[PDB]
RNA sequence: AAAUUGAAGAGUUUGAUCAUGGCUCAGAUUGAACGCUGGCGGCAGGCCUAACACAUGCAAGUCGAACGGUAACAGGAAGAAGCUUGCUUCUUUGCUGACGAGUGGCGGACGGGUGAGUAAUGUCUGGGAAACUGCCUGAUGGAGGGGGAUAACUACUGGAAACGGUAGCUAAUACCGCAUAACGUCGCAAGACCAAAGAGGGGGACCUUCGGGCCUCUUGCCAUCGGAUGUGCCCAGAUGGGAUUAGCUAGUAGGUGGGGUAACGGCUCACCUAGGCGACGAUCCCUAGCUGGUCUGAGAGGAUGACCAGCCACACUGGAACUGAGACACGGUCCAGACUCCUACGGGAGGCAGCAGUGGGGAAUAUUGCACAAUGGGCGCAAGCCUGAUGCAGCCAUGCCGCGUGUAUGAAGAAGGCCUUCGGGUUGUAAAGUACUUUCAGCGGGGAGGAAGGGAGUAAAGUUAAUACCUUUGCUCAUUGACGUUACCCGCAGAAGAAGCACCGGCUAACUCCGUGCCAGCAGCCGCGGUAAUACGGAGGGUGCAAGCGUUAAUCGGAAUUACUGGGCGUAAAGCGCACGCAGGCGGUUUGUUAAGUCAGAUGUGAAAUCCCCGGGCUCAACCUGGGAACUGCAUCUGAUACUGGCAAG
C-alpha cells in the first residue's frame, strides 16, 4: 500500500522526531511535534515493554516507510543471509533504490523520492528503471530521467541537497544528476535514533 | 445447540443456517454459533464499528 | 529405444528448456535417464542460453538413440563443426 | 568374496530334511533412543543331507529360489553343537 | 438491468421441447442459452455500452393462497 | 456414443485365435501322440514320433505360435524321456 | 568453498505463598470455507465431499512411396453433342492428382485420469540369478521357388433398424506349402530341424507386350548374436493401530518324481514325508495407496503424502481369456451382474475415477474456450495427417509477491466533530489556497521472443550404371505465431478513475464521552453488566495491518504436559502386597584369539527439482534457472583392535 492520511502525525506517536515533510515550515513549528497526538495526548504514556519494542519496529518502518509483510522479508534476509542480522538488516533495508534517489538528494522528502522513481523518471546503469524498492546494487550509475531534471520536485530538492547531503557510502552530482553508489551499509553507515537489537528481538519470537 | 450472537432477535423458526464452531462458555452445550450475514437469518440490524462478525454492509452512502 | 529430445521446464512464455536422454513411451517431462545439457530458446540480452555435452550424444547414439528433430536442430545451433 | 552373499548364522531346528532352519542374530541400534539390541532375523535354507543339527553355527551362502521362502542353501558346518 | 459482466455459454434453438443446433443469434430469432443460471424473466441483455432496460415490465398478482408443508 | 475405430483389430483377432488354435492343436494333437508313444515303450515307435514333432514344433516356433524358448521346452523334455525307457 | 548464533513467555487455583498440575493465550502454516471490503500486473494453485448418476460435442490414428481396387471428388485427356470457332457442355477412359470402404501393415498395452482396493502375494533401500524384450543399434549369415483361400467387388436376399445373410470371383509386404538351414535349435554324439517379400525412386546399356525381365541405388523383410532400454522374478532390512485379537496353518511346511510358465517355484500335481508360522506379536480385527517430498520444529521429534515427481492399484460392478513383443486391456472382446437407451415390439445398444459441462453430494472449487504455431506422443521414406497430452487464453484477491492509489507546499491553528476544572485542548498541515508531476488505469501511435523447421533450386563431398536417382556439408530463393493489437516503448489528458478491515479492561499495542441498568449484550481466557460501564451499543480520539482484513476449521510448536535428546514415583498422579523364577535385560577379573557390533578408509549407490549455497535472467521481487553442497541411509572390500559381543584356557 502506500500509508497516508496524516503524515507528520504518525511520526508524533512515534515521539520523537523523524524525517518526514522536510520542505519547509514544519519543525516544531504549525506543527506540534512533541506531546503526543489526539484528545489524550497532553497526558504521559502507559507504555508497556512489548510497546517499546513494537513502536521501535514501527519507528523504523516508517522513516523507509514499508510494509510488514515487506519488512518480514528484510528480515528474513538478515538472517537468511551470513552477517549479523540487526545491522544486516539496515543495510538490506537501505539499498532500496528509492531511498537512493532520496539519498541523492534529487527528492528531500522520501515521497518524492519514491513519486519520481514509481513515475518513471529514474534510470539505473542508463536502463529505465521504476521498481521502487528496487536492489541497488553495490558500485551502481544513478542517473535521472532527462525530461525530469527539471520539475518543481526536482530543483527545489537539489538545492536542499545543496550542502546537506554527500555521506561516507554515495558520493554525487549534480548538475551531471547522478550518483556513485558506492555500497551497502556495515554497521557505521546508517542510523538515526533507531533500535535494530530490540527488533531482532522481536521477530524472533 | 448454537448460541446466535448479536441483537435483532433470532430468526428462522423452520428454515437454513450455516452455523460454526465456537463456544460462550456460561451457558449449557453451547458448541455454535450462526453466521448471521451468511445464507439467512438476516445480518444483524443497525449497528456502525462491529460489522464484519454478524454482517453489517458498508452502511450506506 | 529412447531419445535425445527437449524437456521443457519454467514459466509462460519464458520456457526453459533442459535437454534429456529419456524413455520413448513417457511424458516429455516425465521420467529420465540423463541429463544432458541446457538450451534457452531465450537468449535475449544473454549469453549461455546453449550449453552441451557431445561426450554424452555420441555415447547415446553408438548404443542406439534416435535424436529429435528438435535436437537435431541443436545440434544445428551449436556451430561447432562449421 | 567381491560381493557375494555368504553368510553365518545359528541352527535352531532339523525336524525336516532338505529344510534347515537357520537363525540369525543382529545387532541394531534402536533407531530414535539408542541401545543396540537384538531381532532375530529367521531364514529356510537348502539342507541336502541332515549335514546340520540343532545349536550348530552354520555358513549359507544365496542361491536362488528353490521352494517357498527357499533360496539359501548351506555352505559349511563351523561347529556341529559338538553332539 | 442488474449492471454485470455475461458470457453467453452456448446458445441453443428449440424445436419441440428437444435442442436444435445453431452457434450464434443475430437479430429477430428466438432461442435459448445454456446454463446462464442467474437471470430472471424481464432482465434486458445489451451489447457493452448496453441500452440499459427496456420498458417490457409489468404481469398480473397472484389471486388465492394456500398454505404448504413437506410431509 | 460408439467404438473409435478398434473394429478392423476386433474381427482380426478373432480369425487369428481361430487360425492359432488349429495350429496350436495340430502340434497339442502331436504332443499327445509323443507322450503316448513314450507309454507305447517302444524306442523305435515313439523315436519316430519323436522324429515326426522335430518338424512339427519348429515352424510352430519360428511363426511366433508357441515362439520364444518355449519350443524348446518342448522339444528337449520329452527327447530325453525317450531314451529313459529305452 | 558453505554447516553458520529458528534451543522467549504470559494469565488462571490462595487471604497471600512456593510447589504440583490441567486449561487458555501471543508464532508460523492451508487444496481452505465465510462474513466486510476491494485498483493493477505478475506467478502459482483451483471438487479434499459421492470412486455418485452422467445430457451434448470432443480426448487415437495412419500408410495409395503394402494390396485388390476405383463410389467419391478433382484435373488432364479420346470421341461426340451444342457448335461458340475452338470454346462450353456431355459420354467414356485410373490417364493423373487421388482416395470412401475393404483385404492387409503398424500405433489403440504410450500419453491422461483416478486412490476404490491393498498393511508391500506391487511400495522404500540395497543386494540377487533363473529370465524375456517390437522398434532402435552392432556384427555375421539369408532371402530360391511355388500353392491356395478370402475381404471388397459383384449377383442374390433379410431386417421399420442396429446389424445382416445366401452365391460366385480376385491380390498382396495377409495365409499356406516347398527349397535351402548356422556361430543356431534339440541332443553324448551320431543325427534331426525350422526362415523371409517384396516394394519404391531411378536407369547410362542389353533383353523385351519398356507389361516387364534386367541394370542401379534407397528401403523394407528373414536366421543367429550382442548392444540398449523396458518389463517378469527373488532375498534381507524399514512401514499405521488394537492382545478387552493368542494359538494360526495342511497344497500348509519340506522332499521325491511327472506337469507347467518366457523362467526357478506345491506355480500345479500325484506320490510322499511331517512339518512351517507365532509374544523379536503369527493370526484376527480396525484403519491406510506409496515414496521423493510437503508442513512444522533448534535439533531430535511430530504431523503429512494429486502442488510436483518416480512408484503402484483401479477402469459401470463381477469374472475370464484372447490378441500381441508388450495386457489380462481408460475410449476391445466374452460371460454374468446392477443401471440406463432405441424400438422396431421382433430384437439390439451403452459406461465422463479422459476434456469441457450437467444434475446429486457438500462449507467449498472453474471454460460445453483458442490452436497445432512451439514442445512432445502416434503413423508415415517424407510432404503430411493425427494431438481436450501440450502450450496459452477464459473464470475465482485462493495463496505468494510486486506495484498504484499524486507529491511537495500549506493556519498561526478555519467550519463541522469531540471532550471542556468553559481556561481551552483535540481532530490537524488534516482541510481550503499554492506550485510540481502522471506509475497503473483510460486513451492514440510504434512493437522483442517464442521461428527452430520444412518446401523447391544450382552445385558437390559422394553410389557415382559419368553429367540420373539418391545424398548431404553448405550454398539458393520464396518462407513458418494458438496467445495477439503480448510484454516492451513512445505519446496525450488530469490531482485526477481508486482503500478497506479489525482492534483499544489485563493477557495484547490503544481511550474517552454518551446510550442500557443482571438487562440489552460481549467472552480465546480471566470474566464483565445489578446507576457515572476504559468490556456491552454508538460518537469522538487512538493502535494494528492492508487489497485485503477478521473469524471459525486444520497441523506443529509454545508443551520439558508421553520427556531418546528431556520428566516422575514418602505425602501432590505415581513402587506391584510379598517372594521364587522362565524368557529377556544386564556381567567381577585375566590371558589369548576371533573380528560380529565398533571406528577409520575406499569404491558403488542416495533419480529430477525440492531444501540449503554461490551465480544468472524476466525493469526487481514473486519467479525461473547453471553449478556447488547437502543427498542425516544402505552396499562391499581393505583397515584400526581399546571398548563390547563371540570363542578357548584362568
Amino acid at each position: 500500500a502506500r500509508y497516508l492520511g496524516p503524515k507528520l502525525k504518525l511520526s508524533r506517536r512515534e515521539g520523537t522526531d523523524l524525517f518526514l515533510k522536510s520542505g519547509v515550515r514544519a519543525i516544531d513549528t504549525k506543527c506540534k511535534i512533541e506531546q503526543a497526538p489526539g484528545q489524550h495526548g497532553a497526558r504521559k504514556p502507559r507504555l508497556s515493554d512489548y510497546g517499546v519494542q513494537l513502536r521501535e519496529k514501527q519507528k523504523v518502518r516508517r522513516i523507509y516507510g514499508v510494509l510488514e509483510r515487506q519488512f518480514r522479508n528484510y528480515y528474513k534476509e538478515a538472517a537468511r543471509l551470513k552477517g549479523n542480522t540487526g545491522e544486516n538488516l539496515l543495510a538490506l533495508l537501505e539499498g532500496r533504490l528509492d531511498n537512493v534517489v532520496y539519498r541523492m538528494g534529487f527528492g528531500a522528502t522520501r515521497a518524492e523520492a519514491r513519486q519520481l522513481v514509481s513515475h518513471k523518471a529514474i534510470m539505473v546503469n542508463g536502463r529505465v528503471v521504476n521498481i521502487a524498492s528496487y536492489q541497488v546494487s553495490p558500485n551502481d550509475v544513478v542517473s535521472i530521467r532527462e525530461k525530469a531534471k527539471k520539475q518543481s520536485r526536482v530543483k527545489a530538492a537539489l538545492e536542499l541537497a545543496e550542502q546537506r547531503e554527500k555521506p561516507t557510502w554515495l558520493e554525487v552530482d549534480a548538475g551531471k544528476m547522478e550518483g556513485t553508489f558506492k555500497r551497502k551499509p556495515e554497521r557505521s553507515d546508517l542510523s538515526a535514533d533507531i533500535n535494530e537489537h530490540l527488533i531482532v528481538e522481536l521477530y524472533s519470537k | 445447540t448454537s448460541y446466535i450472537g448479536g441483537e435483532g432477535h433470532n430468526l428462522q423458526e423452520h428454515s437454513v443456517i450455516l452455523i460454526r464452531g465456537g463456544r460462550v462458555k456460561d451457558l449449557p452445550g453451547v458448541r455454535y454459533h450462526t453466521v448471521r450475514g451468511a445464507l439467512d437469518c438476516s445480518g444483524v440490524k443497525d449497528r456502525k464499528q462491529a460489522r464484519s462478525k454478524y454482517g453489517v454492509k458498508r452502511p450506506k452512502a | 529405444m529412447v531419445t535425445i529430445r527437449l524437456a521443457r521446464h519454467g514459466a509462460k512464455k519464458r520456457p526453459f528448456y533442459q535437454v534429456v536422454v529419456a524413455d520413448s513411451r513417457n511424458a516429455r517431462n516425465g521420467r529420465f535417464i540423463e541429463r544432458v545439457g541446457f538450451f534457452n530458446p531465450i537468449a535475449s540480452e544473454k549469453e549461455e542460453g546453449t550449453r552441451l555435452d557431445l561426450d554424452r550424444i555420441a555415447h547415446w547414439v553408438g548404443q542406439g538413440a534416435t535424436i529429435s528433430d528438435r535436437v537435431a536442430a541443436l545440434i544445428k545451433e551449436v556451430n561447432k563443426a562449421a | 568374496t567381491d560381493k557375494i552373499r555368504t553368510l553365518q548364522g545359528r541352527v535352531v531346528s532339523d525336524k525336516m530334511e532338505k529344510s534347515i532352519v537357520v537363525a540369525i542374530e543382529r545387532f541394531v541400534k534402536h533407531p530414535i533412543y539408542g541401545k543396540f539390541i537384538k531381532r532375530t532375523t529367521k531364514l529356510h535354507v537348502h539342507d541336502e543331507n541332515n549335514e546340520c543339527g540343532i545349536g550348530d553355527v552354520v555358513e549359507i551362502r544365496e542361491c536362488r529360489p528353490l521352494s517357498k521362502t527357499k533360496s539359501w542353501t548351506l555352505v559349511r558346518v563351523v561347529e556341529k553343537a559338538v553332539l | 438491468v442488474k449492471a454485470a459482466r455475461e458470457r453467453f455459454g452456448r446458445i441453443v434453438q428449440m424445436h419441440a421441447n428437444k435442442r436444435e443446433e445453431i452457434k450464434e443469434v443475430r437479430a429477430g430469432d428466438i432461442a435459448a442459452a445454456i446454463g446462464l443460471k442467474d437471470v430472471t424473466t424481464g432482465d434486458t441483455l445489451c451489447d457493452p455500452d448496453a441500452p440499459i432496460i427496456l420498458e417490457r415490465m409489468e404481469f398480473p398478482e397472484p389471486v388465492i393462497s394456500i398454505a404448504v408443508e413437506p410431509k | 456414443a460408439n467404438i473409435k475405430s478398434a473394429k478392423k483389430r476386433a474381427i482380426q483377432s478373432e480369425k487369428a485365435r481361430k487360425h492359432n488354435a488349429s495350429r496350436r492343436s495340430m502340434m497339442r494333437t502331436f504332443i499327445k501322440k509323443v507322450y503316448a508313444a513314450i507309454e507305447a515303450g517302444d524306442k523305435a515307435a515313439a523315436q519316430k514320433a519323436f522324429n515326426e514333432m522335430q518338424p512339427i514344433v519348429d515352424r510352430q516356433a519360428a511363426k511366433g505360435l508357441i515362439h520364444k524358448n518355449k519350443a524348446a521346452r518342448h522339444k528337449a523334455n520329452l527327447t530325453a524321456q525317450i531314451n529313459k525307457l529305452a
